[PDB]
């Protein structure tokens, strides 16, 4: 190791670039507010604007001249006793003081206080009322949680009589209820991950000193990452969500963690070796400061593969992630050799307290050698028979079961399913515009027989329309009952304020939130379109939004985004390991140990979680973990690849044996604290999170248990010269003369 | 052809990286694991080590059999005379 070079640089100037990351990270978190803060204040939305669900909704809006948002939420009446004269004047000061705030509620569907569709409202056994509330800002946008917050302070407010307690629930709320659980579950999460990395890495290393510099460590590029990614959801250069907030933190502490532990294992390997502190520095930078900035270019890069998608929730995970695995792996480069180079000149913080462990991992990388065929035989079968989980596998986009129950959306989807059915409190909108007036008896028989064939659609179990105030009531109306004041007040309740358009309230027959509703979105556009025809009003508009509609959308969205992403993630992740490597053909190793990897640990995360622990994997989590194995477990055999690719010069299998035998303890430790980081998000109340943490874990659990450990160094055995291809390299090179006796 | 203390010097060289013990501890009389304690995988270690920077034939068959680093290094020796 030349002493020269970047090297050079930081341990010169090892003191300047502390305080210089000191400083940056305490301009960062007192000019900003804190990440928890900004990603509640800075969300983003829940659906795409282009979507087609998000934009008929607006159309709804703006047509009906009620509302301009894509945010809905229920309040749901459940009363011990029949809702009586007292209920309905409760819920009519609701909707007044409702009423009274525009700035968070922009329309009340009043469908209860009304006589007409009174009934329409309660419960068959008539018990609970549901009334919709079209609040401001599309779902899942800090706006709609403001309004959603508001709504229940407002509901809060009014007094309930003896008995019927009022709940908000909805989308919307759910959306607003699991930032609040995130809120809730963040504090204990960080905990977790700070616990277990403390006791572990006492573990390791059984120096306390050298302990609390890595804690030191961690914790200052995880506060500049944080810092860092408030600076930029503050100023709106950027979107922000609770899943990039979450994920972020867990991955910036532990990807943070990991390169610690390989800065200090490799400074304290070539301490133990025999090299000063100064040539033990210059060694552990020349080997490792490469390969950790290459691991922060593939997580970064895998990230930001997400901010080309579609859905807001991943173009949240795509550029925020992105830049904060970046500034944390230029914290970790700098700011850790700083501090490694400056406690190297006092005392014995660094020193290693023991013997490093390489009997053990060279005796394994010997066995990988000497048998490379059958340990990766034994290796490809065990990761492949993960593969077993997709005749079953499942991807509920319910959220929720992904909540605590005792949150207020929860609590409100389990007041409304002890009266309603599932799928009531999940209303649909439908409309068709027609270019003349629409109050006419022909008219209006076309919207009857439009309400009759949605009906008739397999899974839909309510129909709501002018024609039907109700779910059940050779159709005609008379001329005079159009001047009825009732039926005029049904006609501004379901009409266009022009009488252009009408609206369709839809209650499916099973869960509106599962394939079988995105199934069921195609067949009502099909019938209402086959209902149309034939009619003097031929050729309107068939937007349809609601929840449905809305995960119909994301659900086509997210097959070709995880497809794309990970194509995406694949090639780019690969592309960096053969600008690191030089070796077209170890990238492609490691890309292949790596998918083989992933489809282990799917098939490890699906089997626990739709097994043992009952609950379905949600369809987020598949991104998340998809992206965070391709760059974490490329980034753990690019490492074992480096220092391969630096023992070569020795021999080739020596070169396997002697690089397992450095690095087995390292890369063991790295894993086994980002893999348990990781898990540490069970505890999240976001059981989405939790399932995100744990697919995670469990993948690498499984890489630095067998994938990196048997199938990288087997396969790289097995190709031998071929392994480093273009780059000429060698087999056991020139048998060297028996040395004379000493 | 190299003479017995050539070979014997160069296995005691990559045993002091297999496992750490002094070059001088390695002497033919003396015997592997059963005297040495010196694991089957890290005789395999031994064989990978020899092959690759000495650059002779060792197979797993004849693995089993080598009981004493004098029978090593005579197997080293039958394998070099003969070109």
């Amino acid at each position: 190791a030349r002493p020269g070079g970047i090297a050079k640089w930081i341990r010169v100037l090892a003191v300047p670039i502390i305080l210089v990351w000191v400083a940056i990270i305490a301009v960062l978190n007192t000019v900003v507010p804190q990440l928890d803060v900004v990603g509640e204040m800075r969300s983003v939305s829940m659906s795409p604007d282009d979507a087609p669900s998000v934009i008929a909704m607006k159309r709804v809006g703006e047509v009906f001249e009620e509302f301009k948002s894509n945010s809905s939420v229920m309040i749901v009446l459940e009363g011990e006793q029949p809702l009586g004269d007292e209920a309905h004047k409760y819920y009519d000061e609701i909707v007044d003081k409702l009423e009274a705030d525009p700035a968070h509620v922009e329309h009340v569907q009043d469908f209860w206080g009304d006589p007409l569709t009174a009934s329409g409202a309660q419960s068959p056994d008539g018990l609970a009322s549901y009334v919709q509330v079209y609040t401001r800002g599309n779902q899942g946008e800090a706006l709609a949680n403001e309004s959603v917050e508001a709504v229940q302070d407002i509901v809060e407010s009014v007094p309930a009589p003896p008995g019927v307690k009022a709940y908000v629930t909805g989308p919307a709320a759910l959306s607003a209820d699991q930032h609040v659980a995130s809120d809730r579950s963040v504090r204990v999460i960080e905990a977790l991950t700070f616990a277990v990395i403390i006791t572990m890495l006492l573990l390791v290393y059984r120096s306390i000193v050298t302990v609390i510099l890595t804690l030191v460590m961690v914790v200052l590029s995880l506060s500049a990452a944080r810092g860092m990614i408030a600076f930029l959801g503050y100023h709106e250069i950027i979107g922000l969500s609770v899943f990039a907030t979450n994920l972020l933190t867990t991955l910036a502490i532990a990807a943070a963690t990991d390169y610690a532990i390989f800065l200090i294992g490799r400074y304290q390997e070539a301490r133990s070796v025999g090299e000063d502190r100064e040539q033990s520095y210059y060694t552990m930078f020349h080997s490792t400061a490469h390969v950790v900035l290459g691991s922060g270019m593939t997580i970064a890069g895998a990230t930001l593969c997400l901010h080309f998608t579609r859905m807001p929730y991943f173009q949240s995970l795509g550029i925020p992630l992105a830049i904060g695995m970046s500034v944390v792996v230029l914290a970790s480069l700098t700011m850790g050799a700083a501090i490694i180079s400056v406690a190297s000149r006092f005392g014995k913080t660094f020193e290693p307290k023991r013997a490093m462990r390489t009997r053990g991992w060279r005796k394994l990388g010997a066995a990988v050698v000497r048998w490379p065929a059958p340990i990766l035989v034994t290796t490809i079968a065990l990761s492949v028979v993960g593969l077993l989980a997709l005749p079953g596998y499942q991807t509920n986009y319910n959220d929720r079961r992904y909540l605590p129950q005792d949150l207020p959306a929860n609590t409100g989807y389990a007041a409304a399913d002890r009266h309603f059915s599932q799928a009531r409190m999940n209303p649909e909108l439908l409309m068709i515009e027609s270019d003349h007036d629409l109050r006419n008896s022909a008219d209006f028989l076309v919207v009857d027989r439009i309400a009759k064939r949605v009906f008739q659609v397999p899974g839909i179990s309510r129909v709501q329309a002018i024609t039907r105030p109700q779910g059940t009531p050779s159709f005609y109306l008379p001329p005079e009952t159009f001047e009825n004041p009732d039926f005029k007040r049904g006609m501004k309740m379901f009409l266009s304020p022009d009488g252009h358009a009408v609206r369709f309230i839809i209650s499916h027959e099973g869960d509106p939130m599962s394939p079988e509703g995105i199934k069921h979105i195609d067949a009502i556009k099909q019938a209402a379109k086959e209902a149309i025809k034939g009619t003097p009003l031929e050729g309107s508009k068939i937007y349809l939004g609601g929840t449905a509609a809305t995960f119909k959308d994301l659900q086509e969205g997210a097959n070709y985004d995880l497809i794309i992403a990970g194509i995406a993630a694949l090639c780019l992740i690969f592309i960096i390991m053969l600008i690191i490597t030089r070796a077209v053909v170890a990238s492609a190793v490691i890309v292949g140990t790596v998918v083989i990897s992933l489809g282990a640990s799917f098939g490890l995360s699906v089997l626990i979680w739709q097994h043992i622990i009952g609950l379905e994997l949600h369809w987020m989590v598949l991104a998340m973990a998809v992206i965070v194995l391709l760059a974490v477990g490329a980034d753990y055999n690019l490492l074992l690849v480096s220092r391969i690719k630096e023992e070569i010069h020795a021999g080739l299998n020596t070169g396997i044996i002697r690089s397992m035998g450095g690095t087995g303890s390292v890369v063991t430790s790295a894993g086994l604290v980002f893999a348990f980081t990781m898990m540490s998000m069970a505890v999240s109340e976001l059981a989405v999170i939790a399932q995100v943490g744990t697919t995670i874990g469990l993948g690498l659990l499984f890489d630095t248990l067998v994938i990196r450990s048997f199938m990288t160094p087997s396969i790289a055995a097995l190709m031998g010269k071929w392994f480093w291809w273009p780059q000429r390299v060698r087999q056991r090179p020139l048998p060297a003369p028996w040395p004379q006796p000493v | 052809a190299a003479t017995q203390e050539e070979i014997i010097a160069g296995l005691a060289e990559i045993i002091e990286e297999v496992t750490g013990i002094e070059p001088s501890e390695v002497t033919p009389e003396k015997s592997f694991v059963d005297d040495l304690d010196i694991d089957s995988l890290s005789m395999v270690e031994i064989a990978v080590q020899t092959e690759d920077k000495y650059g002779v034939k060792i197979p797993d068959e004849d693995l089993a059999g080598l009981r004493t680093v004098g029978d090593v290094v005579a197997y080293i020796q039958k394998l070099e005379e003969e070109n």
